[PDB]
């Protein structure tokens, strides 16, 4: 299975586009969090299916599969957010019928901070001209490299290695310099830290919200949160 | 919920 | 300033190891929190001098220097720790005479988890056989990547270029140079995560009164 | 104090 064929299977693993079915209208504090949690919940379902389509994922023990997703679900959502917003400076395209500015994130306390982290990192990927195929590998790497740590474990590293090798290949095909190729790989990988940082901040904020019973936490998003 | 989706299609 | 000169400069800028003695008696919740915090406080002082020696750091606006350091101080401390513990599987060498065991992390609620990540990530570095020169570059990238703004980007590329030059000087195939670069950098996330759990824990321990949080250590904790 | 160490020393 060459790097090219592995990337193709990730493309085929891409989840479907989601909409929250909200008639276009101004966002208030209740409707905004309501929309974000309702969408995160729908996407979580598709994330599980997406993960099982990554060659070898289903061959991991159930403990690993569960632990890897409980660990990275928020990062994969944000990484998907950044890809979709890449072509729209200033905006965060959570969904076609759920688009937010920085000013809209002001109505809700603690959110403007998170949006800024997401906008800055989206902006960063935008100046590097993140390519779709790169997006695919990176998003996969987030899943496989999320949680901190024999038969199953070796398969993970083997699987993570495979995706790493797929990202190198994609960069190799851009035809750029070898120095430029190495510089691009590092610039893309260094952003994983930023995605993880916003993730920790978003769950912290989401968790506080749950405790206040201000958001309609849905079954799936709920256990992914508690985990 | 997470586990049942992991084991079904 | 060639990559090699940047490496050579980072090697000289390495701060001296802070010597702290392990308490006489077997650790208690407090004696451990006071050891760790005392050591961290002293190391922060050296870290700030260290950062001012990173080529071009002092050329950034004061505000950026403050944001980088407040954002990465714990990661840098942990990366230093992991490197000092690299040739001692199972152990975390916080200092020459303060060699904590994984089990000693029980006399403190919730610190074992943080210790496990550190040990986990350390083993990964051990497995990759991290080299002194790679380590110097990585630690500096942590600080420059916690991210005048354009001057920080060229600073990060400068260090990235150095890490790339160091790995290339190992002789592994070009393909394997890329793979090693990737494998080393993927670990940055883990360090950032541990930093997050570690700082949240620390702030918690401060609210509990379990240990006095010094002036500099408190500023950094709050950011 | 952080600002002091960065600029004062
Ligand atoms: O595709 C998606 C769907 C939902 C998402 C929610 C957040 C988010 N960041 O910070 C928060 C804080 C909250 O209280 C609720 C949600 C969030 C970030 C990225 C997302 C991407
Ligand atoms: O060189 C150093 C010095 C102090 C350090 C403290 C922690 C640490 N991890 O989790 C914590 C929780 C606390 O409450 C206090 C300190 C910590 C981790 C790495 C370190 C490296």
């Amino acid at each position: 299975l060459s790097p090219e064929q592995l990337v193709l299977t990730l493309l085929e693993a891409e989840p479907p586009h989601v909409l929250i079915s909200r008639p276009s209208a101004p966002f208030t504090e209740a409707s905004m969090m309501m929309s974000l949690t309702k969408l995160a919940d729908k996407e979580l379902v598709h994330m599980i299916s997406w993960a099982k389509k990554i060659p070898g994922f289903v061959e991991l023990s159930l403990f690993d599969q569960v632990r890897l997703l409980e660990s990275c679900w928020m990062e994969v959502l944000m990484m998907g957010l950044m890809w979709r917003s890449i072509d729209h400076p200033g905006k965060l395209i959570f969904a076609p019928d759920l688009v937010l500015d920085r000013d809209e994130g002001k109505c809700v306390e603690g959110i403007l901070e998170i949006f800024d982290m997401l906008l800055a990192t989206t902006s960063r990927f935008r100046e590097l001209k993140l390519q779709h195929k790169e997006y695919l590998c990176v998003k996969a790497m987030i899943l496989l490299n999320s949680s901190m740590y024999a038969d199953s474990s070796r398969k993970l590293a083997h699987l993570l290695n495979a995706v790493t090798d797929a990202l190198v290949w994609v960069i190799a095909k851009s035809g750029i310099s070898s120095q430029q190729q190495s510089m691009r790989l590092a610039n893309l990988l260094m952003l994983l830290s930023h995605v993880r940082h916003a993730s920790n901040k978003g769950m912290e904020h989401l968790l506080n919200m749950k405790c206040k019973n201000v958001v309609p936490v849905y079954d799936l998003l709920l256990e992914m949160l508690n985990a | 919920k997470l586990v049942q989706l992991l084991t079904t299609t």
